[PDB]
């Protein structure tokens, strides 16, 4: 079969349930902290310590 | 609110009485004037005024039929709406001032009972009554039979209320109710239960309807009693102090037909104990259809008692198993995440529980590290618009 016949490649299952929703929720946390850092250094800023 | 405020402060009194003629007659001048005036009082005072207003109308339920209350109020509003909406009957019009005296008169016209004692107790002696109804145990194979003493004295803010009655649950039997007296150095009996013996055979001789329960777990050699109560319908303004066997408290938490009883055994077992059976019965209470806020204070019971589990860490890191065994989204492989609403038992319960989990501390550095990281993970796994319910307060109490 290694020369004559052929096959088909789908190649991406990735269906690991808890791992999937870990990916999604971790990404949501990322976008949270990203926009936080952005408007953090963007707008009027007051701190918790001095100069953070 | 009422007990806390009138033990902070003096009474909240409902005068008919003046200090007319530049007279005071104000023991309740612990801060300020009240008699003729709105604008002396505190919002603490005015709030508790309304609260005593609720509960004294409950006492008027306690002496008089609700149907008669409908009768009274219909007569009130009949006379008022009659006296309204006319050509101003001259000199004959102020029937819409329907104040205390003639109202009382109309009550007694509907049913004249001894409610002027009710007045001079509660309307006209602004005092909260604690209760040292001291549990004794006769028919502990005792010659004397099912007896408990009545006791009270605690000044600063005290009051002595005598003739009332007492509500007791037997094993599987009668709601025993027993009179009270003044001159309160008293000893009293119970309308005795049967010889509840061979109770392996007497499994359920009709506890309360078709309720189903079996434990010989209590001190059941000679305990034909289950629960003490004075006035479960909460007649007298009360703060009741007594002691039972802890078995009886926990078994009341196995079931009772009063939220009153359930949260007060919640408080009584928040004080002292730590068996793991306490933890067990607590969790058992948390997992049924019983009540919402019962379970919230039950969470705080677990908080106190697992804080008493420092050297006695016998149970697990608590309540993680409760999020395990009560919460399956898609069987929840080790973490509960998504869309857990529309069942508002679970709404309040998920809203409450991780706070009491964040209380769980044992003295090394009080070390709730697993709980810490777990709660951070809870904050991770929040829902999209699949929840139609604005995932808001859940965030708020995870933050708290």
């Amino acid at each position: 079969x290694x020369x004559x016949x052929x096959x088909x490649x789908x190649x991406x299952x990735x269906x690991x349930y808890q791992v999937l929703r870990e990916k999604a929720a971790s990404q949501r946390r990322d976008v949270e902290r990203a926009l936080t850092r952005f408007m953090a250094k963007t707008g009027e800023t007051q701190s918790l310590f001095k100069d953070d | 609110k009422i007990v806390a405020y009138e033990l902070k402060t003096g009474g909240v009194l409902l005068h008919p009485i003046f200090g007319g003629g530049k007279e005071k007659d104000n023991p309740a001048s612990h801060l300020h004037f009240s008699i003729k005036h709105p604008h002396t009082l505190s919002w603490e005072y005015y709030s508790m005024f309304q609260c005593k207003a609720h509960l004294v109308m409950r006492l008027i339920e306690n002496r008089i039929s609700m149907e008669f209350m409908l009768q009274v109020f219909n007569k009130l509003l009949s006379l008022a709406s009659t006296a309204s909406s006319q050509k101003f009957q001259s000199h004959m019009w102020s029937q819409m001032l329907v104040s205390t005296s003639g109202f009382l008169k109309s009550i007694s016209n509907v049913s004249g009972k001894d409610i002027q004692p009710l007045i001079k107790q509660w309307v006209d002696q602004s005092g909260v009554v604690k209760f040292y109804g001291s549990f004794a145990f006769n028919r502990k194979r005792n010659v004397l039979e099912l007896e408990i003493k009545q006791d009270y004295t605690s000044p600063g803010t005290q009051k002595y209320v005598g003739p009332l009655k007492v509500t007791v649950q037997e094993l599987d039997g009668s709601f025993n109710h027993t009179l009270q007296i003044e001159e309160n150095s008293l000893k009293h009996d119970i309308p005795c239960h049967s010889k509840s013996r061979r109770n392996k055979k007497k499994k359920i001789p009709l506890m309360n309807g078709e309720e189903v329960d079996m434990d010989l777990s209590a001190m059941d050699a000679d305990s034909p009693l289950l629960w003490i109560r004075i006035d479960p319908d909460m007649s007298v303004l009360r703060k009741v102090e007594f002691e039972q066997a802890d078995f009886m408290w926990q078994y009341q938490l196995r079931y009772e037909r009063d939220v009153v009883a359930q949260q007060e055994s919640i408080l009584a077992l928040e004080k002292f104990p730590t068996p793991a059976s306490r933890l067990a019965l607590t969790d058992i209470l948390e997992q049924e259809q019983c009540f919402y806020r019962v379970r919230m204070s039950a969470c705080f019971c677990l908080a106190k008692i697992a804080n008493s589990m420092v050297s006695t860490w016998t149970g697990p890191p608590a309540m993680k198993s409760l999020f395990t065994r009560m919460f399956c989204c898609k069987s929840c492989p080790n973490i509960v995440k998504t869309n857990n609403f529309m069942s508002f038992q679970s709404y309040f319960l998920q809203k409450t529980m991780p706070v009491a989990m964040a209380l769980l501390r044992d003295v090394h550095n009080l070390c709730p590290k697993e709980v810490l990281t777990f709660i951070l993970d809870l904050i991770k796994y929040n829902d999209n618009r699949k929840n139609k319910f604005s995932d808001n307060y859940y965030r708020a109490e995870m933050i708290d």
